[PDB]
C-alpha cells in the first residue's frame, strides 16, 4: 500500500542488482562454455541457469515500467479535470458536479457529431 | 570401435547391442545388468559428448515431440521412423552416452535444466515407443499422454541437414556461368560464417580444419568420398 | 562496472565460435518466439553490369554542362581517351569582338592541377596587334589564379581578359 514513487524508489536498487547477478552468471556460464568446449575441464561445478536470472530482471523492468505508466496516467488525468472544475469532496454539492460532468460531456459528444456530419456532408 | 577396452569373453562392443533383452525403464538398472566397466576408453572424454553427442540428445526430443502432432499437414511431420531397428539403435546410442555421463561429468544437457534426471524420462519414453516397435506388433495410450508433457527444459529447431534439388522438369532452363538462378553440426555454424566452411555435395558444409583435437576418426571419414556428397566444394565466406 | 561479460569477451581469442551460441541462443528463443524474425525473403545477385565505356572523366562534363551558352568547347585529334582526357578548341563567342580559341588540355578531372597549354600563341598572337595586347595582360592575369579551374575558371578568365585588354 505504498505510493507509486516509494515503488519505484525500491524498485531501482533491486532492478541494478539484479542487472550486476545477470552480468555475472552471464560471464560465469559463458567462461565454463568455453572451457568446456575449448579448452581443458577445469570448471567441473553446478553453475546456475542464466534464464532464471534474465527472467526475473526482465520481470523487475517490466513491473518499474508499470508502476511508473500507473503514476503517469494518474497525473496526467488528474491534471486535466483540476483545470475543469473546483475541490469538493468530504465548495460544490456533489449532485451538481454530477450534472455538470453529464452536460460537459453531451456538449462535448454534440460539438463531435455535428463537426463529423458537416465533414462527411462536405463529400 | 571407438572403444579401447578391456579383455572380454566376445567383442565387448558386442554387448550394447545384445542389450535388447533388458527392462524399460530405469537405464540405471539396465547398466548394471549388461556391463558397468569396460566402458571406458579415454579419459579425455570431452571430444565429442558436449559438441558431437547433442545432435543424439536433441533428436531424441524432437522425435518424441512429432509423435503427438500426427495432424501436422505432413505425413511424418517432420520424420517418423517407426521401423524399430533405428529406435533399436538410438536407445543402445543412449545406454552408452548415458555411460559416458556416468563416467564424466560432460554429459549431454538437459536442454534447459530442472528434471528433478532429464535422462531417465527420456530413456523412459524411448523404450515404452521401442516395445511395440520390436517383431510384427501394434503400437501407440499413456506414452501419447506423457509426450504431451512438456518440462522446463524442451527446445527445436534442429539443422536437418538438407540438399537444395534442380527441377528442370520438362521443358527447358536458362543458366549463367555465375549468378546463380533460384526458382554438419560439429560447431560447423556459428552466425556468420568466418572460417574455411568446405561445403559439399547435398548438404554437409563441414569446416576444413575443425579446431579439434582427437576426434579426427571424423574427418578422416570425411575427407574422402560422402553419402553421394564426395565431391566436396570450397564456398567462400 | 560489470566488466566480466566485457573482458570475457575480450579473452575469448580462439577461432572456434559455437560456445556463445549454445550459451545465449536458448534463453532468447525461450523469451523471444519469432519463427521467423526477418520473414523478408533475401536472394540477392546484386551486380549485373554497370559502365558506359563511353564515359570521359565525369567531372569535367560537370563543367562543360555548367558553361554558358556564349562559350563552346569540342575536341581535335585527341590524346585524350582517359588520362589527358581534354584539349578542346573553346571558341569565346559573345557580343564583343571575337578571338582565337585556345587548347587548354587539362589533367586528369579530380584538378590537382589546371588547364593552361597556350599552344597557338606562336603565329596566332604575333600577327595580329591587338591580339598582341590580348596576350599580355591575359598570362598575368592568369598567372594569378592560386589552382585555377579547368573549364569555367580559366575560360571565365580568357574571356573577362579579352574583353579587357579591348578596352
Amino acid at each position: 500500500d505504498f505510493d507509486p514513487v516509494q515503488r519505484y524508489k525500491m524498485l531501482i536498487p533491486q532492478l541494478k542488482e539484479s542487472l550486476q547477478t545477470l552480468m555475472k552468471v552471464a560471464a560465469q556460464n559463458l567462461i565454463q562454455n568455453t572451457n568446456i568446449d575449448n579448452g581443458q575441464k577445469s570448471s567441473d561445478a553446478p553453475l546456475q541457469r542464466f534464464d532464471k536470472c534474465l527472467e526475473e530482471f526482465y520481470a523487475l523492468c517490466d513491473q518499474l515500467e508499470l508502476c511508473l505508466r500507473l503514476a503517469h496516467e494518474c497525473l496526467s488525468q488528474s491534471c486535466d479535470s483540476a483545470k475543469h472544475s473546483p475541490t469538493l469532496v468530504p465548495s460544490l454539492p456533489y449532485p451538481q458536479y454530477l450534472a455538470v460532468i453529464k452536460a460537459q460531456i453531451t456538449c462535448a459528444k454534440d460539438i463531435h457529431t455535428a463537426l463529423l456530419d458537416c465533414a462527411n456532408k462536405v463529400t | 570401435p571407438h572403444f579401447l577396452n578391456t579383455p572380454d569373453k566376445s567383442p565387448g562392443d558386442r554387448l550394447a547391442e545384445i542389450c535388447a533383452k533388458i527392462t524399460d525403464v530405469d537405464i540405471d538398472k539396465v547398466m548394471i545388468n549388461l556391463k558397468t566397466e569396460e566402458f571406458v576408453l579415454d579419459m579425455n572424454t570431452l571430444q565429442a559428448l558436449q559438441q558431437l553427442l547433442q545432435w543424439v540428445g536433441d533428436f531424441v526430443l524432437y522425435l518424441l515431440v512429432s509423435l503427438p502432432n500426427q495432424g501436422s499437414p505432413l505425413r511424418p511431420g517432420h520424420s517418423f521412423l517407426r521401423d524399430g531397428t533405428s529406435l533399436g539403435m538410438l536407445r543402445e546410442l543412449m545406454v552408452v552416452i548415458r555411460i559416458w555421463g556416468l563416467l564424466k561429468p560432460s554429459c549431454l544437457p538437459v536442454y534447459t535444466a530442472t528434471s528433478d534426471d532429464s535422462m531417465s524420462l527420456l530413456f523412459r519414453l524411448l523404450t515404452k515407443l521401442w516395445i511395440c516397435c520390436r517383431d510384427e506388433g501394434a503400437a501407440s495410450p499413456a506414452s501419447d499422454g506423457l509426450v504431451s508433457r512438456l518440462q522446463p527444459k524442451q527446445p527445436l529447431r534442429l539443422r536437418f541437414g538438407r540438399a537444395p534439388t534442380l527441377p528442370s522438369s520438362t521443358s527447358t532452363l536458362q543458366l549463367d556461368g555465375l549468378t546463380r538462378a533460384p526458382g554438419l553440426h560439429l560447431g560447423a555454424y556459428p552466425t556468420e560464417e568466418c572460417k574455411a566452411c568446405t561445403r559439399c555435395g547435398c548438404v554437409t558444409m563441414l569446416k576444413s580444419p575443425n579446431k579439434t583435437t582427437a576426434v579426427t576418426q571424423w574427418e578422416q571419414r570425411w575427407i574422402k568420398n560422402c553419402l553421394c556428397g564426395g565431391l566436396w566444394r570450397r564456398v567462400p565466406l | 562496472q560489470p566488466l566480466l561479460d566485457a573482458v570475457l569477451a575480450n579473452i575469448r581469442s580462439p577461432v572456434f565460435n559455437h560456445s556463445l551460441y549454445r550459451t545465449f541462443v536458448p534463453a532468447m528463443m525461450a523469451i523471444h518466439g519469432p519463427p521467423i524474425v526477418s520473414p523478408v525473403v533475401c536472394s540477392r545477385k546484386r551486380r549485373f553490369e554497370e559502365d558506359e565505356r563511353q564515359s570521359i572523366p565525369n567531372v569535367l562534363q560537370g563543367e562543360v554542362a555548367r558553361l554558358d551558352p556564349k562559350f563552346l568547347v569540342n575536341l581535335d585529334p585527341s590524346h585524350c581517351s582517359n588520362n589527358g582526357t581534354v584539349h578542346l578548341i573553346c571558341k569565346l563567342d559573345d557580343k564583343d569582338l571575337p578571338s582565337v580559341p585556345p587548347l587548354e588540355l587539362s589533367v586528369p578531372a579530380d584538378y590537382p592541377a589546371q588547364s593552361p597549354m597556350w599552344i597557338d600563341r606562336q603565329w596566332q598572337y604575333d600577327a595580329n596587334p591587338f591580339l598582341q595586347s590580348v596576350h599580355r595582360c591575359m598570362t598575368s592575369r592568369l598567372l594569378q589564379l592560386p589552382d585555377k579551374h579547368s573549364v569555367t575558371a580559366l575560360l571565365n578568365t580568357w574571356a573577362q581578359s579579352i574583353h579587357q585588354a579591348c578596352l
